[PDB]
C-alpha cells in the first residue's frame, strides 16, 4: 500500500461496460514525512472517501480482491482510510 | 435545466450514505431530501450530466454495502424541464448555493 | 375549468420522470404535486384535454425507464369543476403562472 | 470533519436504548433525530470515526435487549461532505453544543 | 490507473498471433496538474479512442481483465475515456 | 470534437419518436437522417459525450412505445475523428446552427 | 411545433388511401411522404393533437379497404422539438400552405 | 497504386464506428462511403499497406462492441490497379486530400 | 464488339476483390460498375474473349479469398451487339481510354 | 524482496472487512548500503516486527501467498526480519 | 508494453531448466520521442527480432500469456516488431 | 529480467514458515553497458549463484513459477547465471 | 534490411502460381527459387514486411487453384541477418534490381 491524498474526483462516461458504478478518485502520493510527492493514482474508491482525506491505496491485482472488483479491469483501490499514522512513537496524522 | 440525479432508498441511513458518495463522486449539489412515507426516502442532486450519471451509478453501488440498506428507485434526468423546480423539490436552495 | 390530468405512482424518481415527460409532451403546466402517504406520490398537469391526454398517456410510459418505479393510478378529468380549484390541489398557482 | 454514525430501529423504545447505549460507550455526541415512516426510527452521533464505530457497534447489541425493537440499518461515515450537513439533519445542534 | 493523452499510434507487423486485432496507441503520462510527464505508455485500445484525448490507462494483469484480452501478453489498456477531472472542486478537464 | 450518437430504427415512424426523444432528453442537436436501404433509417445527434449517452438511452426506450418499429442498432462516439465529418453523413449543417 | 402524424404502410396504394382518409377525417396538413425501402412508404401529417390523433386513426383503418394494404406502424408526436423540421421531412413546404 | 481496405456493415451505426476505429488504429485516410441496398454499408480507407491492415482488423473487432453491428465482409488489396480508382469509389476525393 | 465480361458478387469488398483480380489476370480493362440492388454489384470488363475469360475465370477464385464474399453470377458474351454500349454500362467511358 | 526499516505504524479504521486484522507498518526502504531511501511502503506485517527493525518487504501478489492473506487486496507483506546482511564477506548488519 | 530497442543478447548457461530454449533479448527503452532512455530490460524473444529492431516489450505476468511461457519464470517479453510509429499524424519510425 | 551482480546475502531467521529454505541474495542492478546501478533487490537463488557473479533477475509473479515457490511469498527470483552479454556484435560480459 | 517471405510448394506449376500472386499482389521483388528435393520448391520475395506478408497471404490461396499442387511451408521474417545473404539465397540479384 500507498499512503495518498485524495486531490479530486476523476469522470469518464465512455468507458468500458465492466467500469460502470466505479469511483475513480485522483489520489496524490505523499511520504512518510507527510509532504505531497509529484506522483498521482487513479483508484477505484469502495471505502468512500472524499477530498482532503488520507488513503491507504494498493497497486495491481490487489485492488481485483474485494470480491465486487474481481473481473474489473482496476489496478488501483483505496483499501482504507487513514486514522492516523504514527511515525517513531509520535503521531504525524489524526 | 441542470440535470437532477434521484437515488430512492428504504431507511435514513441508506439514504446518507448515498447522498455521501453522490458528492464525493463527482461535482454535485446535493439540492434536496424528500420522505414519502413507509421508509422510502429520496436525495436529489444536480449538476452536470456526466457528474449527475457519474454519482448515481456510484451512490446507487454504495447503498449495497451498507447492512439492511436497499435501492428502491434511481433515475437521472438530463434536462429537466423549467416548470420542475417550482413545483418539485429539486431546486436549488440558499443553504446549497455555496456547493454549485 | 382546464382540464386536469393526474398521474400517482410508486416512489418519487418515478413521479419526476412522470412530470418531466408529461410537460415536454404536450402543452400542459404541471401546477402539483401531492403526497398521501404509503409512497404514493401524483403530479397534476394542467391544459387543454387533448393535451392532458397527450401527456398524461406520454407521462405513464416513461415511469417504465424508471427501474423501481410503478404508477399506480392515472386519471384525466375533461372539464373539472370551479369548486375544486379551491379544495383540491389542482389549481394554478403564482409561480406557474409562466408556464401557462 | 467529524465522523456521522446512524443506528435506524423500528420502534421509538428501540432507539432511545440505541441512542442511550451509543453516547455512554465513546465520546461521540447525539445531534439528531429522524422518522421517516412505518416505525422507522433513526439516531445520529457525531464523533471521530474510532469513537462513532464503537457506539454503533454498542448501540446495535443494546437493541437486542429491548423486547419489541430490532435494528434495521447502522452506517457510519468517517468525514461527511459539507453538502450534507445543510440538506440531512447530521448538524451539530445549538442544544448539544455542551456534549461537544 | 493512470491519467494519459493519446500522442499516436503504434502499428506492428510481426508480432504474436495473440497480438492481432489489437489497436495500439502511444500514450504519454499527464500529471494531476495537467502537464505531459516525461514517460509514456503503449497500450490496448477497446474504449475507441483518438489523438488528443484524455485516457485512464491501467497496468498490469488489470489490462486483461475486459473477457477478450484474456489470454492476450497485454500490459496496459485504455478502461475510460476522461469526461473530466475535478481537482479541489475546480474542473481542471472538460 | 463534439460527440457523435446514431439510433437505427426499422420504419420512419420509430425513426422520428427516437429523435424527438433524443433532443428533448438532453441538450444534443439532430443534424442528421440516413436511409440505407431495407427500412434502416438512422439518426444522428450531436452534442457531449454526456448528453449524446442520455439522449441514445431515452431514444431507444421511446421506440419500444412505437407499434411498429424496433431499436436495430445504437452506438456512441466520445470524439469523431476529423476524416468522419468529410466523408459520413454526421456533421453539423448551416440549417441546424440556431440549435446548437 | 404543432402535432405529427406518420402512418406507415407497405405499398403506395396503401399510403395514398391513408393519406385521403386522414386529410378528410380532421384539419390535418398532408405535408410530407417518405419511402425508406423494402415498399415501407410514410405519409406525414401536421395539425392539432386532437386533429391528429382523429386522422391517424382513421388512416389506419382506410387501409383495410385496400386489398394488398398492410399498415406497418403508426405514430403521432403531439409537440414535436423544432430541431426536427429541419432535419426530418416533417416540415410545411410552400407548396402545401394554402392547406394549413 | 496505395492500399485500399475495405469494412462491409449490415447497419450505419456499425459502419461509422468501423469508419471512426480504422482512422484511430492506423494512419488511413477514410475515402469512401458505399451503400449498395439491404443495409449493406462499405467504408473504404487508403494508405500504406501497415497502416490499412492494422486498420481493418482493429475495425472489425471494434464493430463487434456495437448492439445490433455485423461485420459483413473485409478486404485489403495491397496494391490496387490504377484502372479501379476510375470505376469504383475507392479514390481520394479532395474533401479527404487533408488527411492524406 | 469488344468482349464482355461480367462478374456480379453479393457485397462490395468482394466486387473490388474480383475487379483487381480481373484486370492483374488478363488485359482486359474494367469498365464498368453496376449496382441493381440487395446488395448485387456488378464489375464490367472489356477485351479480348481470350483475355476476358481468363480474367473472369481469376476474378470468380479472388473472392473466395475475401471471407463472406460471394460470386452470385458470371457471364461472357465474346461479341456483344452494337446496340449494348448504348444502353447497357458496358462502353468504354473517357476515363478508362488509358487503359484499353 | 526490498529491505525495509520499520520506521512506524498506520491505523485505519474505515476500511475493506477484509483488511480487518491486518497490522499495518510504515517502512521506509533502505538501500544496499544502509542509508534511508527517499521511499516507502505500508505493508501487511504477519511476523511481527516492531519500530526499528530491518525486515523484507515483497510486492505485488506475493503479499497474498501467506494462506490468510489470500483473497485480502495486499500489495506490500513483511516477509522475515532480517538477522544479517553481509556485503562483500562483510557483515552489514546485525 | 514500451517501445524498445534490441541492443544485443544475453547467453546464460547455468539457469533454470523452464528456462531452456528462451531466447534472451537485451533492450534499451526508447522514448516517445525516439530517443534512447537510461533504462533496459532482458525479455523472451518469440517474434524473431535482431539487433536495431524497434520492438514492443510487455511486463509482468503478460510474458506468459503466450502458451509456451505459461509456466516460465518471464516477466518481459517482446510481443511485437514495430513497423511505423506514428506521432501527431506524423511518422516517426517506419 | 533484470542482470543483477551479487553484492552478498540476506539472512533472516524470524520469517514466514514459507520463507524456510530459501536463499535470499542481496543483487545490485547493473546497466546495460555494464556498470552498477544505484538499485538493489533481494532475490530467492534456485540457481546456485555466489558473490560477484552476474544473474537475470525476474520480478512479480514470475518468481513463483518454478513448481517450489508456487505458494512463497517471493517477487523476486535468480532464474539465469549471465554466461556472456553481447552488445551491439560486442562482447560485453564474459 | 527488408524482410524476406517464403512459400514452400509441391511441384513447379504450384510454385509459378505463388511466384506470380505475390508479386501482384504487393510491392514485393520475388529474388530467388530454391529447390531441396522430394518435389518441394520455394520462391523467396523481399520487400518491406506489410508487403510480404500480404503477398505470402496471396500466394497461398493461390496454390488452392492449382490442381496438383499444395502449399507446404510458409514463412515471412521481418528483417533477416546480414549473415544470411551470404550463405542462403534470400539476396537481391543483379538481375531483379530492376524490380527492386
Amino acid at each position: 500500500m500507498q499512503m495518498a491524498k485524495v486531490c479530486g474526483t476523476v469522470v469518464g462516461t465512455q468507458k468500458l461496460p465492466s467500469m460502470t458504478g466505479v469511483k475513480l478518485l485522483l489520489l496524490q502520493f505523499i511520504d512518510a514525512n507527510g509532504e505531497l510527492l509529484p506522483k498521482y493514482e487513479v483508484a477505484a474508491d469502495p471505502v468512500g472517501a472524499g477530498l482532503g482525506e488520507w488513503v491507504l491505496v494498493n497497486r495491481g491485482s490487489a485492488a481485483r480482491q474485494t470480491e465486487y472488483h474481481q473481473n474489473r479491469p482496476l489496478d488501483a483501490m483505496v483499501v482504507a482510510i487513514i486514522d492516523t499514522v504514527t511515525v517513531n512513537n509520535r503521531r504525524l496524522y489524526g | 435545466a441542470v440535470a437532477v440525479g434521484m437515488i430512492e432508498t428504504l431507511g435514513f441511513p441508506a439514504v446518507v450514505e448515498a447522498a455521501d458518495a453522490m458528492v464525493k463522486a463527482a461535482r454535485v449539489t446535493l439540492v434536496g431530501y424528500e420522505k414519502i412515507g413507509t421508509g422510502r426516502v429520496t436525495v436529489i442532486v444536480r449538476g452536470d450530466v456526466s457528474e449527475v450519471q457519474a454519482s448515481v451509478s456510484a451512490g446507487t453501488e454504495s447503498v449495497k454495502r451498507v447492512n439492511g440498506g436497499q435501492v428502491l428507485s434511481t433515475h437521472i434526468i438530463a434536462r429537466p424541464h423549467e416548470n420542475l423546480e417550482y413545483v418539485l423539490p429539486i431546486r436549488y436552495t440558499e443553504e446549497v448555493e455555496q456547493f454549485r
